[PDB]
């Protein structure tokens, strides 16, 4: 019965030369009982992409929650709502249930459509912003992938080789967790264009 | 708790206290058994000089250890009594332990190595 | 219990 | 309550649902109905906490009833399934929540296509080929995994669900009276009587 | 966390270590520690980090509408007085932990708060995990009328004990000078002690490592 | 904590250590327990620093307002607003408060307020985990009507002996002097209390 | 099971060029009340050793009979018990660390740190700790209880790392353990001011000082500090 | 956990997995969870690894022991028994063992006991234990037949495990397969699950949930 | 209420090569937030070519390194001083773990060595006895950390031949010594940014049919 | 374990006694014989905590048959069931207890009468017409107290307790599996097969 | 509790109250707790009134043994019976012991023994609840070389204190003289020492 | 917390 | 101690 580790399941993000790489696992629990193989935890409103791991039922209300909010933004700012800002929209909201909190992990990721900086950014449960150059981590085998990222990465990778790094970093986290795992997708970001990839792993 | 060594070798190499128990047999009725093609007989003798006795109820000479082993013996006939309760006790031991009755060379073996080793413990004879 |  | 299953194949969704009411170590009832028509074209079945259950999806029915009767128009199984979410997800936050898990089996008629929605007490959704919830998954799973196929028929979906049954009653420490199983296709709901 | 404040002639400085941790790991090697309320009055924040950062902000707007509609530059008792009774409320659940410091027409000030809403003042103070360290070195080089540039290396020495001694602190050391009658210089990685080694080897794999099953361009467009 | 206050012949004088603990760590060695709530009614602060200081706060509000419609509130009238504080809110609130004042037609006054939130108007107070060690001490000294020097030694031998042997009591020695004259703060060290 | 009555505070201590220098106050806590004051805290074990005990001052005066009955025993059948066949600091440490665990795995601790400090025969310092759970390890430094969170910090600037040992004097080694021996006071509520202090060198030997005192205290910016925050007067 | 062993004509067919878990972190994938007591009997391992793997090696010992001693291997039965009645003194103590005692002897012919360490003791036809045993019967017992091929119940006790290596979290990294015969027991592989699932997925056209 | 455990941080690994086997571990040694030694060696020497470590609680791993090197010390008296090998070594610290069964040693063990064909063998232990033979075992406060690596980087793990479509793996094959140093460097650098409990420095024994070699590298200290 | 019956005819005794061994949420096995032969006229059956009941049955067997070879003589049913009372008695206050109940059925050959006792772990002990342990009793107690005559026969008996199983089976929340059927007479043990 | 022991220029003299509580019932008010285990050798019982009562009696057998042996056993070797005692069993004892004795060698010897079972050689001891209060005047007034009036007007006026705050003492004010001239006992009523 |  |  803790909330963080009852569904499972993994989000990381990277940054690259011109570029961004958010990546999640698949796989939907209940404890040890796998229910699903498709549950994709990467969610994206216009250019900004947001990964959330934890309690699944949760995930699902805060994709619905910031689609509502950042579609409200754009019908009146008239534009699109940039990284920077969905990242202080994320943990305003979080925060705002600070004594009955979202049991969740997200993790923003993307790319300033006006400056050109690539932009990723992690939150605790109740909405601590972590901004990080390099890359962030959340979900059950968060420990694994601190480990994996932190030998692996090496800053200014190209999309090509950024990819490697970054689904290198989860598939090999995942297999040391329990609860994560199941499949795989990374998201590749360049200033306009995206590519998404589902990756071959072990279905443990 | 009683000590003494009783049985001791001698200056000749022998234990007397084993050879004049055997001597203690030697006195006992005398006890017979031959093996046929299919079966065992045991036989075994009775003295006569005990005349008015009730047969119904006097120990008989043959024991049944379990339902497939019989014991016959010749000696002290109290002496027999703590044998046959021991290998009693022991063949229901081996069924509930290996789930299957004593071979008739492990009992024999087990009876063997009581008397053994009431020949080296301290206290006995 | 009485005490001192 | 406890075992509900649910497989969706090439042209329909099956819904079966254990009959037994048990209240201590008595069986109460053994022919109980497990499900509430929500639309003429999605079924939902449902366990958990005595009360609860049925309480639920009641309130579920008149509220996809009304819905009906004020646009005069079934809404989509997806859309009907997102509804059931969200008061779910209302609910584990309340001072008393639902303790309810629930299988929502509907056709889409603009889309043709059979549909199947796993939703806990949490209000966890997730549309699957097959599903269940509680012990029950712990066996069928496993063999649905094995013996499934996308593009079976309504006859070959029953015949695997035999086989799911047939575990059940061979494995699971609990007598639950068998099942009531419904068909949800193109011509609407339906129940075999013969299972 | 280790967090300082050091009062000086014409001034006060607070500090603080960047590592940011859950439980033994570091999730953030390089966080910032000081935050601002208003331009001359900053903040060091140990504790629960939603809650300091949370509490932090709502404070400094609150002080701002209240700068604006008085025309005054903001006050630290201000600050102080709204934090206290902000924390108090809540009772200690909001564990915010605070070095509070900055200058106004009144002068210099230094204070510290308490989750629960006790508020302290001194010339010295120390917070965190590592507060022990940091106050060891201040209580044994600290004195009375010290100098701009050596309260700035009595404050980072503090800091410092606090990286290398306590397992809660690291990385490296943030520093705020407050002066009378100047503008508040914020020295982002003051000390940077702890830069990591090259690596022995390069994990640049071979393209084409990776197993993929599906490929496929998302549409972020309109 | 370690805090006292004391009437004699010309007024009033209160008193206390300067110790912050949080566990056996002694989070401020120079903390000032004597509070002002009116330019001549004082009070001396023991138990939870957060709810004493919330609590002089509101009664240097409430007493702040009175002056501005009534004039200087009396000795009594700010241990009765102390008082309701602590009474009303006593599940909730760990404070041992004693309250003194000098007024000119009621001279040196000394209410204490214990945990409770009941009022005990009272010649001289002592409160605070180290009061319990000079209980004996201070029983056997006091005198009333003494002169300032002698009330100020009296405190001062009082609270080093309540140093002395509490080991949440320390610091310096502060002192409030409360007189017709005006208000006069004191402070004595430790080398020259420890070897009294 | 037990829980801790009588009770004594910090032991620190440290290595310098020729030699290893310990402290401890001479203080027994009783709760929060400061009961006793003429306590001593180190014991010497010959002229080569000196073994400084934090925690339960029952144990530790059972400790105290421990150590001089293993001089006594030491010496029997001993023509060498005081040359070549003397006890050394390393068979003092390991037999208290053998003692410490099999009390703890026996679920009977001796609710006790202790720092062992000295010399050996061959000039080597000594410096090691042990406490209640039978835990033992070695540093340039060592501290029990609030003297690890403070004291450890201000000796490790002095002595940082082995090398730092042959560059630290006597006297730069005392000045910093008395430095920190007020820092104690300043900061931790079960200590006094007064306190032993002893040094083992290895040419000039045991030298055991004792009624020292805590002075040249920072008191006087303390009548500057008003109120809480907003108060003027 | 997931092992099984179950009866057929051609003899015993023994399947485990080989994943040890400390909580949700996964310690081993290696794990050798059929204890080779000797060349003639065959101890699965399921629950404490140090219990099992102590207590079972121990087993061997005591068997070893017996056919010195009585000039004649020992029965299934009379070692199955010496287990349960040691864990049984140890009951209450904490010991945490799922077991099954597989062999083959002339005067019994092919045999399989289930032993626990609440002292449980059952001869049986088909045993699966571990958390995921649920998973591996589903599997077995919608496909057995006592007239399986040896190539056949081979599979099956390999595509049993695969499934439960699937579903169940804390059971999975690698197939270790075991024939059981008069003359002996036979060793057939280790097979790791992450080329075994793709391989039996493409060849089955099962597992049909995972995206392919 | 007295309890008997505690926690001493730092963490091991150990790596067989083809006629070689290194044993490394952290020197830091640590309770709560505290450093109790910056270098406090646990990895160690036990004759006849074995290295052995137990990592968790130091009180019961220098109990139990003691009573491994005592049985080594008496296994020469009883057996004409046969050489204790690797497997046999092994066995024997299953049996003296498990004898504590009921108030367990409180680590994790691992020794490394050659097997009896001069090939690098490693050996990993619970705390109550099971062990198993393995290419690679991190144990301790970063295992969680270093261990997924090793399986990629050792083991060659989710690593497939380019172009080949995921058919065809990495194919595996033994390291050299030099390859193997710098996955141990690399890997306790790593656990040392992201775990507080790692750092201050790394030893290394190295064993091979010449002996056993020590190296020594230093980490970050924060 | 769980459901252990018993019922004393006219001419013999009849135990009835469940199949199933369960282990959390798998039946494990369903031909569990839960009896032990303790003499050739004596059968005693046992439910309880896992492994304590083989255990136990079995201890007992062991001390029976003892006797028997010792004195060339058989037990009594009454002699047995003190003695196996007396066990129980002792274990009740043991450090460790046996969590066993047992059933004991028996002719007596010297009065030419059926037996059967009712044990429960704590060493309670009563002579019964029909007998049961645990949740059984209170459907089957009621329902014999209906329909049991005391000369019925054999056959009149086996029916009787089909009358029972279709009870347990109609309100009991677990699947038992069925029960083995045994008869104790003059002739001795003897099984049915087919029940 | 309140008792007491101190030194002075003759020997040394025992202090006790008389009150034994079993909640807050008063059980017995003449309770004696100044208690002979050797002619010259007594102790001050605090805490359990059997567990203090079982110690003494062994204490008693142990020195009567040693008498008839070896002679008169020393101040120092009655208090090492007493810390064996309460050392070694300090988990099932709740005893608070004062021991003090005359030598002529030694002169007045005072060894106090709190719940732990440490030994500690003072000038002067205070112990029981009843001490706490009296901590600051018993240390204010105690002088060494006292004489035998002296050192009863201190005993009596630092009990009365402790006595009068502490509602777990009273009763009667106990005394023992232990010199060479020999033993003398001193009883104090409530109507003398209250109005002190 | 802090306490006086 | 691992499970299995
Ligand atoms: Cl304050
Ligand atoms: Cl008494
Ligand atoms: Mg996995
Ligand atoms: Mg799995
Ligand atoms: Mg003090
Ligand atoms: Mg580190």
């Amino acid at each position: 019965s803790d909330p963080s580790s009852i569904n499972g399941g993994i989000v990381v993000a990277m940054t690259g030369k011109d570029c961004v790489a958010i990546a999640c696992d698949l796989r939907l629990g209940s404890q040890s009982l796998g229910v699903s193989n498709k549950f994709e935890k990467i969610f994206h409103y216009g250019h900004v992409f947001l990964g959330i791991t934890g309690l699944a039922t949760d995930v699902t209300t805060l994709n619905e929650m910031f689609r509502y909010k950042t579609n409200l933004y754009k019908l009146k700012e008239e534009r699109a709502i940039e990284p920077e800002t969905f990242t202080q929209l994320v943990s305003s909201s979080l925060y705002e249930r600070r004594f009955g909190p979202y049991f969740v992990g997200p993790v923003v990721a993307g790319i300033n459509s006006k400056s050109g900086k690539p932009f990723i950014a992690g939150f605790d449960l109740i909405g601590c912003i972590d901004e990080a150059k390099d890359f962030i981590v959340s979900g059950t085998a968060s420990d694994q992938l601190f480990g994996m990222c932190e030998s692996l990465y090496e800053p200014n990778l190209e999309p090509e080789d950024l990819f490697e790094t970054i689904s290198q970093a989860l598939l090999n986290a995942a297999d040391r967790d329990a609860l994560s795992g199941w499949g795989a997708v990374v998201y590749i970001i360049k200033k306009d264009e995206v590519v998404k990839r589902y990756l071959k792993m072990r279905q443990d | 708790g009683y000590d003494r060594a009783l049985s001791i070798f001698s200056p000749d190499g022998h234990i007397f206290q084993v050879e004049y128990a055997l001597e203690a047999v030697k006195r006992g009725t005398c006890a017979v058994g031959v093996k046929g093609k299919n079966c065992v007989v045991l036989g075994c003798e009775r003295r006569s000089t005990l005349k008015l006795q009730d047969t119904r109820i006097t120990p008989s000479k043959v024991s049944k250890i379990d339902s497939h082993v019989v014991l016959s013996f010749s000696g002290l006939n109290a002496d027999s009594r703590i044998l046959i309760e021991k290998a009693r006790v022991e063949a229901q031991s081996h069924r509930l332990t290996l789930e299957d009755p004593v071979t008739v060379e492990y009992l024999t073996r087990y009876v063997a190595g009581v008397q053994q080793r009431y020949t080296q413990s301290g206290g006995v004879r | 219990a009485p005490l001192x | 309550m406890d075992i509900i299953l649910g497989i969706r194949v090439q042209d329909s969704v099956i819904l079966a649902s254990s009959k037994a009411v048990t209240r201590g170590i008595s069986v109460l009832k053994d022919s109980d109905d497990k499900t509430r028509q929500l639309s003429p074209h999605t079924l939902m079945s449902f366990a958990g906490e005595a009360g609860d259950t049925v309480q639920f999806a009641e309130y579920i029915q008149a509220n996809i009833q009304l819905y009906s009767i004020r646009e005069d128009y079934e809404l989509s199984p997806q859309a009907v399934s997102s509804f059931v979410r969200q008061e779910l997800a209302k609910s584990i936050r309340s001072r008393r929540p639902y303790q309810v898990n629930v299988l929502i089996g509907g056709y889409d008629k603009k889309k043709n296509k059979p549909e199947l929605y796993q939703i806990d007490y949490l209000g966890t959704k997730v549309e699957l080929p097959y599903g269940a919830h509680g012990y029950s998954g712990f066996y069928t799973f496993s063999l649905l995994d094995h013996h499934y196929r996308p593009d079976m028929t309504t006859e070959e979906g029953l015949d695997l669900l035999k086989l799911c049954v047939q575990e059940l009653e061979k494995r699971m420490p609990m007598d639950f009276k068998g099942v009531i199983v419904k068909i949800v296709d193109k011509d609407g709901i339906r129940q075999v009587d013969d299972f | 966390t280790t967090i300082v404040g050091v009062k000086f002639n014409n001034g006060v400085v607070i500090a603080a270590d960047t590592r940011s941790t859950q439980g033994p790991i570091v999730a953030d090697k390089n966080c910032a520690k000081l935050h601002r309320i208003s331009p001359k009055i900053w903040c060091a924040g140990a504790g629960t980090a939603a809650d300091t950062e949370a509490v932090t902000q709502l404070i400094g707007s609150n002080i701002e509408l209240h700068s604006l509609y008085t025309s005054r530059e903001p006050r630290v008792v201000s600050a102080l007085q709204m934090l206290k009774q902000h924390l108090f409320k809540y009772q200690g659940h909001i564990g915010a932990y605070l070095i509070v410091a900055g200058v106004d027409p009144t002068g210099s000030h230094l204070f510290s708060i308490h989750a629960h809403g006790s508020t302290d003042v001194g010339y010295y103070l120390s917070l965190g995990s590592g507060s022990l360290a940091a106050m060891a070195v201040l209580e044994s080089h600290w004195k009375q009328d010290l100098t701009k540039e050596e309260a700035i290396k009595l404050a980072s020495d503090a800091i410092q004990a606090g990286i290398w001694n306590d397992l809660g602190s690291g990385s490296n050391v943030d520093v705020c000078v407050m002066e009378i009658g100047k503008d508040a210089e914020y020295l982002r990685n003051y000390l940077t002690p702890n830069v990591r080694e090259e690596k022995q080897k390069s994990y640049k794999f071979p393209r084409g490592t990776t197993a993929v099953l599906k490929e496929s361009i998302v549409n972020i467009c309109d | 904590t370690s805090i006292m206050a004391v009437t004699f012949k010309d007024g009033v004088i209160l008193g206390a250590d300067s110790r912050t603990t949080t566990g056996a760590y002694i989070a401020n060695r120079v903390t000032d327990k004597l509070t002002r709530v009116h330019d001549k009614i004082w009070c001396c602060r023991s138990g939870s620093a957060a709810d004493t200081q919330a609590i002089a706060d509101i009664v240097q509000y409430h007493l702040e307002l009175y002056t501005s419609q009534y004039g200087t509130p009396s000795t009594e009238t700010a241990a009765s607003v102390f008082k309701e504080l602590c009474y009303e809110n006593k599940d909730n609130l760990t404070a041992g408060i004693i309250v003194a004042g000098y007024d000119d037609k009621n001279k040196g006054e000394v209410y204490t307020i214990p945990l409770g939130g009941s009022v005990h108007k009272l010649p001289y107070a002592i409160a605070g985990s180290g009061s319990t060690f000079i209980y004996g001490y201070c029983d056997k000294n006091f005198r009333e009507n003494m002169s300032k020097e002698e009330t100020v030694d009296f405190i001062k031998h009082s609270l080093s002996q309540a140093i002395k042997w509490d080991g949440s009591s320390g610091g310096v020695i502060r002192m409030v002097v409360l007189t017709a004259a005006g208000v006069e703060r004191l402070i004595f060290y430790p080398d020259e209390y420890e070897q009294l | 099971t037990q829980q801790p009555i009588v009770t004594g505070t910090s032991v620190i201590s440290m290595k310098y060029d020729n030699g290893v220098i310990i402290a401890a106050d001479n203080l027994g806590s009783y709760g929060s009340l400061l009961r006793f004051n003429g306590v001593e805290r180190l014991i010497p074990v010959g002229d080569n050793t000196v073994v400084g005990i934090s925690g339960d001052i029952s144990d530790m005066q059972h400790i105290e009979r421990l150590l001089k009955d293993l001089v006594t025993e030491n010496a029997y059948d001993n023509p060498l018990a005081d040359a070549e066949e003397a006890l050394e600091p390393s068979y003092i440490f390991e037999y208290l660390a053998t003692v410490m665990y099999q009390r703890r795995s026996k679920m009977n601790p001796l609710w006790n740190a202790i720092i062992v400090a000295g010399v050996q025969s061959n000039g080597d310092q000594f410096l090691r700790y042990v406490n209640l759970l039978g835990v033992t390890y070695s540093s340039p430094t060592l501290a029990t209880g609030f003297g690890a969170h403070m004291a450890n910090p201000l000796l490790r600037k002095v002595v940082d790392r082995e090398s730092d040992i042959p560059k630290t004097t006597v006297q730069v080694a005392e000045e910093a353990i008395v430095n920190a021996m007020r820092v104690l006071y300043y900061r931790d509520a079960r200590s006094s001011r007064n306190f032993s202090l002893a040094i083992i060198d290895k040419n000039t030997g045991l030298t055991f000082k004792k009624n020292l005192q805590v002075e040249n205290m920072k008191w006087d910016f303390a009548k500057d500090i008003k109120g809480y925050g907003t108060q003027k007067i | 956990t997931t092992t099984l062993a179950f009866r057929f004509q051609g003899g015993i067919i023994v399947a485990v997995d080989s994943r040890a878990t400390a909580g949700n972190w996964v310690a081993s994938q290696t794990v050798k969870k059929v204890i080779e007591i000797n060349p003639f009997l065959l101890g699965t391992m399921a629950g404490g690894a140090a219990d099992c793997q102590f207590w079972e090696t121990w087993l061997g010992s005591q068997c070893r022991l017996h056919e010195l001693r009585e000039k004649e291997r020992i029965s299934v039965a009379a070692a199955s028994k010496i287990l349960s009645n040691l864990v049984y003194q140890y009951k209450g103590a904490g010991l945490s063992m799922g077991t099954m005692i597989c062999g083959y002897t002339r005067k019994e012919g092919p045999t399989i006991y289930y032993v626990d360490s609440d002292g449980t003791r059952l001869k049986g036809d088909i045993f699966c234990v571990g958390s995921g045993q649920t998973f591996a019967y589903g599997v077995l017992d919608s496909n057995y037949k006592w007239d399986l091929s040896v190539e056949d119940a081979l599979y099956l006790g390999k595509r049993s495990i695969l499934a439960a290596a699937h579903r169940d979290a804390y059971s999975g990294g690698s197939v270790n397969l075991y024939h059981v015969t008069e003359d002996g027991w036979i060793y057939h592989g280790n097979h790791d699950v992450g080329e075994l699932f793709w391989k039996v997925k493409e060849e089955e056209g099962s597992f049909n949930n995972v995206i392919g | 209420q007295f309890n008997p455990y505690g926690d001493n941080g730092g963490t091991i690994l150990g790596i067989a090569g083809e006629d070689f086997a290194v044993l490394a571990g952290d020197t830091r040694n640590i309770t709560d937030y505290s450093i109790n030694s910056r270098y406090e060696p646990k990895v160690f020497d036990c004759g006849d070519n074995i290295v052995m470590s137990a990592n968790g609680f130091a009180a019961d791993g220098d109990a139990l390194v003691k009573r491994f090197k005592n049985s080594v010390k008496w296994y020469h008296f009883d057996h004409n001083d046969k050489k204790l090998s690797i497997n046999s070594a092994a066995r024997n610290i299953q049996h003296l773990l498990y004898g504590k069964r009921f108030f367990p040693y409180y680590v994790h063990t691992i020794i490394a060595g050659l097997d009896e064909d001069g090939k690098g063998a490693v050996y990993s232990f619970d705390p109550v006895g099971s062990y198993e033979r393995e290419q690679c075992r991190a144990g301790g406060a970063a295992a969680s950390l270093i261990m997924p690596f090793l399986d990629n980087q050792v083991n060659f793990k989710n690593q497939y031949e380019p172009g080949t479509n995921g058919k065809v793996k990495k194919p595996l094959k033994y390291l050299s010594v030099e390859e193997v140093i710098k996955l141990v460097r690399d890997s306790f650098t790593s656990a040392t940014e992201r775990h507080i409990q790692v750092g201050d420095g790394l030893e290394i024994l190295i064993v091979t049919k010449d002996g056993v070699r020590k190296e020594f590298y230093e980490l970050k200290r924060d």
